[PDB]
């Protein structure tokens, strides 16, 4: 008998440059997390990378007295273990990101403002909240998806 | 047009740190001063070749790829400049400035290049992001996997400490693809680390496989996801301890501060081997080095059991001995006890100077921490023994769940080390 099929589209940022954001965190290079767009904008030497919160797999922080590490973990072939394995990439023979790692230093310059490593606190709690939000509205719309109204 | 054309707000980027300084083109070329180096940078007309404009993290940037396959780069520009540069361009350099900005999908995918110093890593047609080869510190190569270890400059920040790539495999290529990129990589950057890298180390507190990179002064673990760094002078003691079924070894780190993960501190680090897991590692130094800082204790190239091996290396760091089984023998012909513990099976081993419960949710108790001990008889007859062990400090730990021939021996054991027995 018949059958059934859906479709579905990978996440986009931006679809356009003109709708990049403006803000003075991404003007002096600090991990910024646009929250409406859900997307984390890092520096990559003078270049203000963006990412889908749903390209990053998870996030880990240290801090080693000194200096503080952020590291971010993507998703990519052989990574996407879990509930994430129908998630087949459209073309798993390009080069995936796997690890950025950022270092700040935890010292306070000479009476400024904030220090560099709380920059990177700030980064890794909102990154947890945005991908908490994300995979909140993804599990419910899944599990929404082929209801039969009562 | 004007012959000549100055710009005071512009920025160059170095090594991830901003730098401001002033711009003038003219038809003798293109002159940068960057302000905090002093340097100033030359680009003559008959060199340029191609002008790419895109929006860059501070205002909008230039991008000039010269005729001797270098790229310049410029920053703190407004969106109006465009226009000027490229008519300067167009009617001093025969060069038209073309817009190019950077993928914006926000895609951890694509394809990747090589060009002089700098690698991009583009989707399709727009670039993502752009690596300067130059400023790699390392670069490390595993299964399918790149890996590239930068330096560090005081002013930046936000520094980008390591980055790594997945790449997948290709035989058509015939080489490995990640050896292709990491040769590619040294190709362009100038590499100048740790004592030795042990991979995939069955770990069981914290629980997976980490590697673990040896240092003067500490050991990074490293996890495929959550890493962690212990100075030596974190270490309190190592204990190598065997199986009770004499096929694994157990090798426990105790530390201090305990290495914290959010709301869990970890009091030790437990690694488990097997006896029949061999290994051969080359130290990242030379004969005479390790000769002055391990006086001898290790070599250049060593060879054996990789429990052993970690031990040693261990051992050479830290200074402290390696604890190990006293003169102990269960029933069992095993150096331990098999007893239960805060709702988990375990096993207790008793040291030369102490007791040392593992491994869910480890304890350490010296014979001199000890206020007694008392050997509770459970219900039935047989098979239970709880060794209850109360500290000088107020702490008792019940050990329950034991059998009787490991009680009539713990007893001969604990009388002769001459323990308040209550």
């Amino acid at each position: 008998e018949q059958q059934i099929q859906k479709a579905r589209k990978s996440n986009v940022s931006y679809k356009n440059p003109s709708l990049m954001p403006k803000e003075p965190h991404i003007r002096e290079m600090k991990i910024y997390i646009d929250k409406k767009y859900e997307t984390v904008i890092m520096p990559v030497f003078g270049i203000a990378t963006p990412f889908h919160i749903a390209t990053i797999k998870n996030i880990s922080m240290s801090v080693e007295g000194d200096y503080t590490y952020l590291r971010i973990n993507f998703y990519c072939p052989g990574s996407a273990l879990g509930r994430n394995e129908g998630n087949i990439f459209p073309n798993p023979e390009a080069t995936f990101v796997k690890e950025i790692t950022y270092r700040a230093s935890n010292i306070k310059a000479p009476g400024e403002q904030t220090v560099p490593a709380l920059n990177l606190q700030n980064a890794f709690r909102i990154i947890k909240e945005v991908q908490k939000r994300y995979k909140t509205r993804e599990a419910e719309e899944k599990e929404k998806e082929g209801i039969v109204k009562q | 047009m004007a012959e000549t054309l100055e710009f005071n707000d512009v920025y160059q980027e170095v090594k991830g740190s901003m730098n401001d300084g002033r711009l003038r083109l003219s038809r003798q070329g293109i002159i940068f001063k960057n302000s905090k180096t002093g340097k100033v940078d030359n680009i003559q007309a008959g060199e340029l070749t191609e002008g790419i404009w895109r929006r860059v993290a501070l205002g909008h940037g230039l991008k000039l790829l010269t005729k001797n396959g270098h790229v310049y780069k410029y920053d703190g520009f407004r969106e109006s400049e465009f226009e000027k540069l490229s008519d300067f361009f167009k009617t001093h350099y025969r060069l038209e400035l073309m817009e190019k900005d950077l993928c914006v999908k926000g895609w951890n995918w694509g394809t990747v290049k090589f060009g002089g110093q700098l690698l991009s890593f583009d989707i399709g047609d727009q670039p993502v992001f752009e690596i300067p080869l130059s400023n790699v510190s390392q670069c490390t190569t595993g299964k399918n996997e790149v890996t590239l270890e930068f330096h560090q400059n005081d002013d930046a920040e936000v520094s980008l400490m390591e980055v790594r790539f997945y790449v997948p495999p290709t035989q058509e290529d015939g080489v490995d693809p990640v050896e292709a990129f990491a040769q590619n990589v040294l190709s362009k950057a100038d590499v100048i680390d740790a004592i030795c890298i042990f991979r995939e180390l069955q770990c069981l507190t914290p629980r997976g496989r980490y590697d673990i990179r040896i240092y003067p002064t500490f050991l990074h673990l490293h996890g495929k996801t959550f890493d962690y760094k212990i100075p030596y002078t974190t270490v309190l003691r190592l204990f190598l301890l065997p199986h009770k079924d004499q096929r694994q070894m157990f090798f426990v780190i105790s530390l201090d501060p305990p290495i914290k993960q959010g709301q869990t501190r970890y009091h030790f680090l437990i690694l488990l081997f097997s006896k029949d897991e061999d290994i051969s590692l080359t130290l990242n130094m030379n004969e005479e080095e390790v000769e002055k800082r391990f006086e001898g204790r290790l070599t250049k190239n060593m060879s054996g059991s990789l429990y052993e091996m970690v031990s040693r290396v261990m051992k050479a760091l830290v200074n402290r001995k390696i604890t190990v089984p006293g003169n102990f023998q269960g029933h069992s012909g095993a150096q331990c006890i098999t007893c239960s513990y805060k709702a988990s099976s375990g096993l207790l081993y008793p040291l030369e100077r102490g007791f040392i419960y593992v491994h869910k949710p480890p304890v350490h108790i010296r014979f001199d921490e000890i206020s007694f001990v008392n050997f509770a008889r459970g219900t039935t007859t047989t098979r239970s023994f709880d060794f209850e062990i109360e500290t000088k400090q107020g702490t008792q730990y019940t050990f329950s769940s034991i059998e009787r021939e490991e009680y009539g021996k713990l007893f001969d054991f604990v009388n002769a080390k001459k323990l308040n027995i209550k």
